[PDB]
């Protein structure tokens, strides 16, 4: 011969968890039968003497003890099905050399093997859903999700696994919580950083109070998706009884568990050449009342393992086992690791002792779980069953809720009003240049020299213009056509100014010298250094287009977009030394002209002296330009204020230059 | 006579706690003097069967069954190491044997329905949690951190700490644990931004544990770490081949962190039940040893080793058969168990009793790793909840670090150079008033002064001078003054501006009425027309601040990072005078001033050309009014655009006054007193 096999099960039924072990006895009983049938083992016979173990530590050891010594020449362990009982039995076995191969340990904690080198396990463990889940991320994009761990040694595990998982992939973690009793002290921090995709790993009985919660938060809906595990008992929710249970199912329908799939769904025959759905019906009229239990098999399956496996290390060959044989312990661990073969639960092998088997996904709908797909991890595929998933929305839940940029936007009626008003503005000075040309021969307009007044209309007729290049954003204005208008603007506001004052300045001159085509000259010759001035602006620095980004927090309208406001402007690397030489220059120009301007008023001239009209338009400029150089450069951040007032200070002056230039005459003509 | 009594033992040599390499030899002495006194157990004879556990359970398992399942039958078990402890004392129930640890100090063995023949000599871990409390008290910290390894001892002393952190209003934000690697949990520490971080795993743990957070960079001045006090002193200098980290770098990683242990030795020099005292035993148990204390695992809870065989001893004196004693018979084990429970006596750890918390030792040693060697920085006692400090702990900067960097509410004030350059030129405008007053109220009559009407000239300069001395208020920030003295500052404004402008202007509105209306001649309706605008203004004005009083706010701003430092994120917060609703009176009261100035330069057009001689100088007042009206037309809108900047709105405001009150007094009076008296 007999090869002895000691089952480690809990089999009285005054435990609550025995249902398991006398749910697999009908299935690990097909399995001896078979293999007796067909005599895999020759010469040998295969039997398994059950032990009973009511998972507490003090009786399963002694059960294990007493199996030691009274008990024969055991070959392997096979079972265990209580974690507290299953670790301490399995971090043991190097002492006698015994391989165990569990069937419904599920803890991931047996899963590394410098602590329990010899554990064997067939079931799918708690951290072999990490990779379906990757597969299920990559399968519809959520490339950044959250995490709620309960602080325990199991589900600690699986988050510490599911780190090293995602590593290398382009998903994101965007902040790991975690809790021990109250676990909506972490759920609004999920809510704070607006996760979308939550993956959580806690118990049954915390479950309903993360969703009782979640409905707190209304982190629930057409844009939340929950990931939590699904090996809970079925309506587990019906057993919570402050929280209302209609909200919670609210709160909870639509969350995509994760757990193993207990048959294969594959008709193909497997070693012992039935179908996994005739095994089903041989173990469903093998056990008359008993329940059924989701281990029945793996049972099976690694009762199959072990047949394979004493077989192959037989062949591979100290024909007993006094428990100090290492040989022979190094011997079986491995043929153990070399097993590969299809069986009812799919295809058995083992990678570092851990089963490489398939993971099922169940969404929750109504009051129901229904399958919606399976993971594949020997061939590493996902396939998802089509028309059972769904979502609450049209589209699956996105995560990153989307930032856009928007420019900042000059508004289009106080433009439209402003450049209505400035045309209007245009057009009088038109009207006016008109009565300067037809009544040119008139000694009312004689008196004046008539063409240094149609170069000061000329001025004023463009400096109008120049309301509109400050009114263009972007849009509906490209990068490089507005970045050269910008400095046609500043061209034009410039030569603007020089030509309409130089020329009323050159009039005073002509009639200071008098009294005591020249006139065009020395117009020319301010026209020169500001074009000078201008040129080697333009050849250090271009006023480069840049845009600034700010205050990305702003909600939208309700469409769920997080809007980030940004606008662009004219700068440079400094802006203030050539704004500075420009104001400097034309300051100058100015206060020189008032001079000469004040020195024919003191003489009173009878009919042309004009210098009051001089000194009230020069004032007014003087005042207002830099009352508006100095509030657009400080209302820089707020553009629609910036535009009103630029525009507004180049309408007043440039209209007051104008008439009080040009109606006095007309108003002693007519 | 002399019939053997074995008993069973676990010794740790290796592992997560060598406490065995010193714990034996405390052992094997206390065999030695229990068996040489005839008055403790005459009959009978104490002997040792002992294994090495290592701290593996897996060691331990195979042991047990060899203690267990071998011909001589042993009284009682001694593990050590906690997870061996908790698994000998599982299962000894199913063989009606005593288990008395010696250094097991795991809280979950507390309880007596799953642990119900179980005692020990060590002191419980909770113990050290009440000085945590204290340390995370004294220090203003309420935000604390935790990693530990998922072994029971620490997840029970976790839990543990967390009620008892609860209580305190503490609260514990987050939580990390891991198996075999801590490299996941340090860096999502990392990136939580944990600053006070307590750690709760052995020393083997620890380097691996220092060796993530040194490549992690978690130390320095942000972060503090509270270790467990039962490591070596060098345990961050010994060669692992496991951990990366060169000693010289993982020095640095470990710096300033507080650490916590028992003292578990009497230090009076009172002798005990054994007639040593404890300085005797250290020196006995030193000359037991192959090599130094400093060297030797387990130095520190040697003690309890030595007094859990006399509990044993004093506990089968009182119950005097023992040879009967059998795994299938409990009737002995009862005895035992009721002899153990009522012990009480002086051994070399102070009084020696097994209470069911397992709380009998008071006082905790509290240090810090100062330059890479230990310094004790104070005791604590939670029994009497004293704290004795030695004031002897170094920080970076001399204050502990704290956590959760916080919100510093800063003003944004004015520029006081700028504030006081206006204050300077408002002073010499009131002076050059005062001079232009004395004159032209000197030279009453003495000449053509009385053409132009006199007393209209001098309240208009009055009115400029207070509209000029009112600047003071209004750079008033709350950087000279204060909360308390604030709410006049705002009413020093209003009134002195708005009568000072009410004075200012309608006293030269009202002559250029006069001119129009009447050259287009009254002594005293001059006087009655400029009275009724004043008061009339005056009454406008207290129905706004008596039926909504102007009073100070604040205008908070996002944060920014005032990283000119290395300390908090501040964020600004502006204040400024407002009324309950606000841009609905004040624009009203500009439409209004705006209407006045408006039909001052129509009026002031529409009679410059008149050569009246009942009045001197109407055409100086005219271009006075157009002066100060195109100044306060343009400077109203813009310091209400600019109300958030509070250097420019201050700037605009206080030089369109200065200017304005210059350019009147200038217009109004050097013509006069150039022409009069050259
Ligand atoms: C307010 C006051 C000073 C009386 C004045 C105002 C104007 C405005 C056209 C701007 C309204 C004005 C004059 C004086 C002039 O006599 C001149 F001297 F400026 F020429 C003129 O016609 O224009
Ligand atoms: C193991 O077998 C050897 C060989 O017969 C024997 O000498 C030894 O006593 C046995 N030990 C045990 C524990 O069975
Ligand atoms: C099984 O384990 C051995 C080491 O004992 C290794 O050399 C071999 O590649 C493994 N084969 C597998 C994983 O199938
Ligand atoms: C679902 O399966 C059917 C086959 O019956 C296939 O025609 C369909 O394209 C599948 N759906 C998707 C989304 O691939
Ligand atoms: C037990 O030991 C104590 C000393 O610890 C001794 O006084 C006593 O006499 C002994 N037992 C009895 C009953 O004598
Ligand atoms: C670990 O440390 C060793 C010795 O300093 C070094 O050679 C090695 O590069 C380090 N780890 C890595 C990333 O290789
Ligand atoms: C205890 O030992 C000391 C050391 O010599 C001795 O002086 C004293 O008499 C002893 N007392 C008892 C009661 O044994
Ligand atoms: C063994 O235990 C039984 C329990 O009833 C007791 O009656 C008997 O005296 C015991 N005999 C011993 C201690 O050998
Ligand atoms: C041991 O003594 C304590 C002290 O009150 C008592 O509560 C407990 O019941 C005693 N143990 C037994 C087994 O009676
Ligand atoms: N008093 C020694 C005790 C031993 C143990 O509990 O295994 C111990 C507990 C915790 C640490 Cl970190 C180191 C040692």
């Amino acid at each position: 011969p007999p090869l002895s096999i000691m089952g480690l099960m809990p089999l009285t039924k005054e435990v609550a968890k025995g249902s398991i072990g006398r749910g697999v006895l009908p299935a690990v009983e097909l399995a001896i039968e078979q293999i007796r049938n067909e005599s895999l083992l020759r010469p040998y016979f295969l039997d398994l003497r059950l032990y009973d173990t009511e998972c507490d530590n003090a009786k399963g050891l002694k059960a294990f003890y007493d199996a030691i010594k009274y008990g024969p020449n055991h070959l392997m362990v096979f079972g265990g099905v209580c974690p507290s009982v299953t670790s301490i039995i399995a971090e043991s076995l190097q002492g006698w050399n015994l391989v165990q191969l569990s069937f419904a340990a599920t803890t991931p904690v047996l899963a590394d093997k410098k602590k329990y080198p010899y554990f064997f396990r067939t079931v799918p463990s708690d951290n072999a859903v990490n990779p379906a889940i990757l597969k299920l991320l990559k399968h519809y994009q959520w490339k950044r999700v959250g995490t709620l761990t309960q602080d325990v040694q199991r589900f600690s595990e699986v988050r510490n696994d599911l780190t090293g998982v995602l590593y290398g992939e382009d998903i994101e973690i965007s902040d790991t919580e975690s809790f021990s009793n109250d676990p909506c002290t972490s759920v609004k921090k999920l809510k704070g950083n607006d996760v979308r995709i939550i993956l959580g790993q806690f118990d049954q009985n915390m479950a309903a109070k993360v969703f009782c919660c979640a409905y707190e938060e209304n982190m629930y809906g057409s844009k939340y998706q929950w990931i939590i595990p699904g090996w809970y008992e079925p309506s587990w929710w019906e057993q919570v009884h402050r929280c209302l249970r209609k909200n919670l199912l609210a709160a909870m329908e639509g969350y995509i568990g994760v757990d193993f799939e207990p048959l294969s769904s594959k008709q193909i025959k497997t070693i012992s050449g039935k179908t996994p759905q005739q095994y089903e019906r041989e173990y469903n009229n093998k056990r008359s009342g008993v329940g059924p239990s989701k281990f029945h098999g793996y049972a099976y399956d690694g009762i199959w393992v072990i047949a394979k496996t004493l077989q192959r290390a037989m062949e591979t060959l100290i024909q007993d086992f006094n428990y100090t044989d290492h040989t022979l312990g190094r011997i079986i661990l491995n043929a153990m690791n070399e097993t590969n073969f299809f069986g009812v639960t799919g295809q058995v092998v083992f990678r570092n002792g851990e089963r490489m088997g398939t993971i099922k996904f169940t969404q929750f709908q109504d009051s129901r779980e229904v399958k919606v797909g399976e993971y594949n991890a020997v061939a590493d595929t996902l396939e998802i069953i089509n028309d059972t998933i769904r979502f609450q929305g049209s589209e699956p839940p996105k995560d990153k809720t989307i930032i856009l940029e928007q420019l900042r936007k000059i508004s289009l009626p106080l433009y439209s009003i402003l450049s209505a008003l400035t045309i209007l503005g245009m057009i009088m000075a038109s009207a006016f240049l008109f009565f300067n040309i037809k009544n040119r021969n008139q000694k009312l307009i004689k008196m004046s020299s008539p063409y240094m007044n149609n170069l000061i209309i000329l001025g004023g007729m463009l400096s109008y213009a120049s309301i509109f290049l400050f009114g263009l954003d972007g849009s509906f204005v490209s990068e490089k056509t507005f970045e050269t208008l910008c400095t046609v603007r500043t061209w034009i506001l410039t030569v603007g100014y020089t030509t309409a004052f130089g020329a009323m300045f050159a009039k005073t001159w002509r009639v200071h010298a008098i009294f005591k085509q020249k006139l065009l000259v020395i117009v020319g010759g301010m026209l020169l250094i500001d074009l000078c001035i201008l040129i080697c602006w333009q050849a250090v620095d271009p006023l480069r287009r840049t845009v600034e980004k700010y205050s990305m927090e702003p909600d939208p309208a309700g469409r769920d977009i997080s809007i980030r406001p940004l606008l662009e402007h004219c700068e440079n690397t400094h802006m203030t030394i050539w704004l500075g030489i420009v104001y400097a220059y034309k300051g100058l120009l100015m206060l020189f002209g008032c001079f000469l301007a004040w020195e024919t008023r003191n003489v009173s001239i009878p009919a042309l002296n004009d210098s009051k009209y001089i000194g009230m338009s020069v004032y007014n400029v003087g005042i207002m330009c830099i009352i508006g150089a100095a509030v657009s450069f400080l209302t820089r951040d707020q553009p629609n204020v910036q535009f009103c007032i630029v525009a507004l200070v180049i309408i007043f002056c440039s209209t007051i230059t104008l008439c009080l230039v040009f109606v006095p005459k007309l108003i002693t003509l007519r | 006579e002399r019939r053997a009594v074995y008993i069973g033992a676990l010794f740790p040599m290796s592992g997560g706690w060598p406490g065995g390499q010193a714990c034996q030899p405390a052992v094997e002495m206390a065999l030695e003097d229990v068996n040489s006194r005839r008055d403790i157990l005459p009959d009978y004879e104490l002997k040792l069967i002992h294994h090495d556990s290592k701290c593996d359970p897996g060691q331990a398992t195979k042991y047990l069954y060899e203690l267990l399942y071998n011909d001589p039958i042993k009284i009682i078990l001694m593990p050590g190491c906690s997870s061996v402890s908790t698994l000998v004392a599982e299962a000894a129930r199913m063989w009606n044997l005593i288990v008395l640890s010696y250094g097991s100090s795991s809280p979950a063995l507390s309880n007596r329905q799953r642990f119900p023949t179980f005692f020990r000599t060590h002191p419980s871990a909770t113990l050290h949690n009440p000085t945590r409390v204290k340390l995370f008290e004294k220090w203003g910290w309420k935000k604390i951190a935790t990693i530990q390894q998922t072994t029971e001892v620490f997840t029970s002393t976790l839990d543990d700490l967390e009620e008892r952190v609860k209580e305190a209003g503490i609260e514990i934000t987050f939580r990390q644990s891991f198996f075999s690697d801590p490299a996941v949990p340090v860096k999502n520490l990392k990136r939580q931004d944990a600053r006070i971080i307590v750690g709760l795993f052995y020393e083997t743990e620890a380097r691996k544990v220092f060796c993530e957070v040194y490549k992690e960079r978690l130390f320095g001045k942000k972060y503090v770490w509270f270790l467990i006090g039962w490591y070596a002193d060098n345990w961050f200098k010994i060669y692992d081949p496991s951990i990366n980290c060169t000693v010289d770098e993982m020095t640095e990683a470990v710096e300033g962190h507080i650490t916590t242990e028992i003292v578990m030795l009497n230090p009076a020099n009172t002798r005990s039940i054994s007639n040593m005292t404890s300085q005797e035993f250290v020196e006995k148990l030193t000359k037991r040893l192959k090599r130094h204390p400093e060297e030797t695992g387990g130095f520190q809870e040697a003690p309890l080793a030595y007094d859990a065989i006399w509990a044993l001893a004093l506990a089968l004196n009182k119950t005097s058969r023992l040879e009967d004693f059998n795994y299938n018979n409990q009737t002995i084990t009862d005895q035992i168990y009721r002899a153990m429970n009522s012990s009480s006596f002086e051994g070399v750890s102070g009084h020696v009793v097994f209470d069911a918390s397992g709380s009998r030792m008071a006082w905790t040693l509290i240090e810090q790793l100062q330059g890479g060697s230990y310094k004790k920085i104070g005791y604590y006692d939670s029994t009497k909840d004293d704290l004795s400090w030695s004031k002897t702990d170094k920080w970076i900067g001399g204050s502990p670090p704290a956590d959760q960097t916080l919100v510093i509410k800063t003003f944004r004030f004015l520029s006081q150079k700028l504030f006081i350059s206006v204050s300077v030129l408002s002073s010499l405008g009131i002076v050059l008033a005062v001079v232009c007053l004395s004159f032209n109220i000197y030279n009453s009559h003495v000449r053509y002064i009385q053409n132009s009407q006199p007393n209209l000239n001098n309240l208009t300069a009055v009115g400029c001078s207070l509209a000029l001395a009112a600047v003071f208020p209004l750079g008033l920030d709350g950087y000279h003054i204060g909360r308390n003295q604030f709410p006049f500052v705002c009413q020093a404004r209003l009134w002195l501006l708005g009568l000072g402008f009410s004075l200012g202007y309608g006293s030269m509105f009202t002559k250029i009425w006069w001119v129009h209306t009447v050259f287009t001649l009254e002594p005293w309706k001059l006087y009655a027309t400029v009275g009724l605008l004043v008061g009339m203004d005056v009454l406008t004005l207290a129905i706004w601040q008596i039926v909504d009083p102007l009073h100070r706010t604040i205008e908070t701003f996002a944060k920014e990072e005032p990283k000119e430092d290395i300390d908090v994120s501040i964020l600004p917060q502006l204040e400024h005078c407002s009324s309950r609703k606000m841009n609905t009176w004040l624009g009203i009261f500009y439409g209004y001033k705006g209407l006045l100035l408006l039909l001052g330069i129509f009026l002031a057009y529409e009679t410059k050309s008149v050569s009246t001689e009942k009045i001197n100088d109407h055409r100086a007042v005219g271009m006075a009014i157009y002066n100060v009206a195109v100044l306060c037309l343009i400077t109203a809108p813009v310091t209400m655009i600019l109300s958030s900047q509070q250097d420019a709105a201050f700037a605009f405001a206080s030089l369109a006054i200065v200017f304005s009150s210059y350019i009147t007094l200038v217009v109004l009076f050097v013509p006069k007193m150039r022409r009069l008296i050259t």
